[PDB]
């Protein structure tokens, strides 16, 4: 198995993308959690306007 | 009480009134 080494190295620099993308947008994420927290159901409406 | 129905559909849960036909 000499696959087994490129496709874990392309999910790393996946996961390294995902994460440096989710680290200016932490505040999104944070506000959206808290929303999915109070309101126990969420919406593409209310998606898109927590996107502000 | 505790359930899974969304805020949002509540109020689609009742019945609405209706006036009676007023012509006759």
């Amino acid at each position: 198995l000499s696959n087994g080494f490129f496709r874990s190295n392309t999910r790393s620099e996946s996961y390294q993308y995902l994460s440096n993308l989710f680290i200016s947008n932490g505040t999104l994420l944070d506000r959206m959690t808290k929303t999915l927290l109070k309101k126990r159901w969420l919406f593409s409406d209310e998606m898109k306007i927590g996107f502000m | 009480r505790e359930s899974t129905m969304p805020d949002r559909f509540r109020y689609l849960t009742k019945e609405a009134p209706d006036s009676p036909i007023i012509w006759p």
